[PDB]
């Protein structure tokens, strides 16, 4: 519950804040090293914190991050710390020059990839102040021959797809393996929407298909990770062994017309058994009665 | 002449009335009401002895009951006996044409508790007059067409003489007492008849032959009993039984009743016509617990 001062969003003790200043790499290294420290990526949730902030990420812009390298050959080490665990670079521009004493690195793109610019211009940056994901868990089973008998995985955004992708890549080490996603249709018409166990009517926002995946007017799609990693594979779901990850007043009447309806409620002590509005349709519907009708 | 069993009378598409015959029933001549867009029969039009396989003889002599019996016995004749509504109406109209109250032939055995005709035929007709009139053990046909209970050891201006319980895995009971409780009559009956013996629920209809059985059992002590009660009351904002069980055999007359009151009158007809009557006064409870089916 660590709360910071007017803008620094916290996550597990520390908090971040983006500065609205456009300056070079040396001035940024001199400003937040303000009594602050530059940003360092160590987990998966902070990537979400960086992507959801930054004013729609300012798609056509770049963000700084402090990475230094003085000795040759190339050897990246953080300015404050040595916990090198996560590297998220663009595919695939390493931008590693021949030889240069000052090194720099920048968030590019909406996904938040890492690139190596010349850091001779002025740009914005972020600095700090002093399985599971952070809000929900993700469990996987040993074998799943049937199709979704215990869980039905549902996805909403692209970052959740990236998170499940890196989770399954940390789990998977070989090819020839399939997964399950919430995308199927039982009407055999062709419309594809976010599948569920009944009662799903949301509109599809994002989709990652291959060059030519869909060749069947139905079925339940899959997810492979051999070469086409992170994309939706299509295949029939009649009997297909594939695992899946699960996110873890005449007489005796009382009423009032202030709601334009005659009510009938009971207490919690004078009654025989605790009564609610659930099964009232078995008893009150004989008089044309329904739920609490307030305008 | 609206007998309160087939018509709903309370605080209130044309309505037209007719007379219904029920194939020699003890309540012949009932008035029903329906839509008169259909076709029916017309029999009578009003402007300004042998009868129905029976024979009748009237004597205008003034004499007692046994004297009239001896007077009719010489010609092989027996005193009158009312067991059908048609012959009852004929006897009444003949008495009115004679303009007098004539003798009726019958006798009891034990202090006017078990009345019986002189033919030996099971009782199937009752047209008594009043309850607080049983002073003696004889009856006389009056002008209004009822049976005034008096002693016929008198001198009438004439006489007439004619010539021609365990059942289906359930046990019932009849209570003849006096009660005055006229409040909270929807949550006491179960605890009332449960104290008598365990496993005793209110009468529920789950078969089809119990109605005829209780109908044949009803006309045994119907001297002052004419209505039949039911166990259908206001339960769970609906018209159901007292126990926590749904209803299967519908007992509605027509349309769809929407009685929202805490109680009403579910009655059984003479033939089995399902009848519901909404009440505004509680002065129909005579007839609810004293001499009725509980």
């Amino acid at each position: 519950d660590t709360r910071c001062d007017a803008g620094w969003l916290p996550n597990n003790g520390f908090c971040y804040l983006l500065v609205n200043e456009s300056n070079s790499w040396d001035k940024a290294h001199a400003k937040c090293k303000f009594s602050s420290d530059l940003i360092s990526i160590h987990s998966l949730a902070d990537v979400e914190v960086v992507v959801t902030k930054l004013h729609n990420e300012d798609i056509k812009e770049e963000v700084w991050i402090g990475l230094k390298n003085i000795n040759i050959p190339t050897l990246f080490q953080w300015s404050d710390g040595t916990e090198v665990t996560l590297t998220y670079w663009d595919e695939n521009e390493p931008n590693v020059p021949y030889n240069k004493t000052p090194n720099c690195v920048s968030y590019l793109g909406e996904l938040g990839q890492w690139k190596v610019q010349s850091c001779e211009e002025k740009l914005k940056y972020v600095c700090k102040r002093k399985k599971r994901h952070g809000e929900t868990c993700y469990k996987i089973y040993e074998d799943e021959v049937p199709f979704g008998t215990n869980c039905n995985l549902t996805i909403t955004s692209r970052f959740e797809q990236e998170y499940l992708n890196d989770l399954m890549k940390k789990y998977d080490k070989s090819l020839r393996k399939y997964f399950w996603t919430g995308l199927r249709d039982v009407d055999s018409c062709g419309e594809y929407n976010w599948a569920t166990v009944g009662g799903r009517r949301r509109a599809v926002t994002f989709s990652n298909w291959n060059f030519l995946e869909p060749a069947s007017p139905g079925g339940c799609v899959a997810m492979s990770t051999g070469k086409s990693v992170g994309k939706w594979e299509v295949k029939d779901c009649r009997s297909f062994k594939a695992l899946s990850i699960c996110k873890k007043c005449p007489e005796g009447w009382q009423s009032f017309p202030a709601s334009l309806s005659c009510y009938k409620v009971f207490h919690a002590e004078r009654i025989v058994r605790k009564r609610n509005w659930e099964e009232a349709e078995r008893f009150c519907q004989a008089l044309g009665a329904h739920l609490s009708s307030f305008s | 002449n609206f007998h309160p069993l087939l018509v709903s009378g309370r605080l209130r598409r044309y309505h037209c009335a007719l007379i219904l015959n029920l194939q020699k029933s003890p309540f012949t001549g009932t008035w029903n009401f329906t839509s008169c867009s259909e076709r029916h029969f017309v029999s009578l039009c009003q402007k300004y002895v042998k009868y129905l396989n029976n024979l009748y003889k009237i004597i205008p002599k003034t004499l007692t009951w046994h004297s009239a019996k001896r007077e009719c016995l010489k010609s092989n004749m027996q005193l009158v006996s009312i067991t059908d509504p048609y012959q009852q109406a004929f006897l009444s109209v003949q008495a009115l044409l004679h303009n007098s109250s004539l003798w009726i032939g019958l006798f009891s055995q034990d202090d006017e508790l078990n009345f019986g005709w002189s033919d030996g035929k099971r009782l199937h007709f009752s047209r008594w007059a009043e309850t607080n009139g049983q002073l003696e053990d004889c009856v006389v046909l009056d002008t209004d067409g009822f049976w005034k209970t008096v002693d016929c050891n008198d001198n009438q201006p004439g006489a007439i003489c004619y010539y021609s319980i365990p059942f289906q895995n359930c046990c019932y009971n009849f209570i003849i007492t006096k009660n005055r409780h006229m409040a909270t009559t929807q949550d006491e009956v179960h605890t009332k008849c449960q104290k008598l013996n365990p496993k005793s629920h209110i009468l529920s209809i789950r078969d089809e032959k119990e109605n005829n059985f209780v109908l044949e059992q009803l006309l045994y002590f119907n001297y002052m009993a004419s209505w039949v009660m039911l166990g259908i009351t206001y339960r769970n904002k609906s018209l159901m039984w007292f126990d926590k069980t749904p209803l299967s055999y519908t007992h509605w007359r027509a349309g769809r009743p929407t009685i929202k009151n805490e109680k009403f009158l579910a009655g059984l007809s003479t033939d089995g016509f399902w009848d519901i009557q909404t009440f505004k006064v509680i002065e129909e409870a005579v007839y609810f617990h004293q001499h009725s089916i509980l």
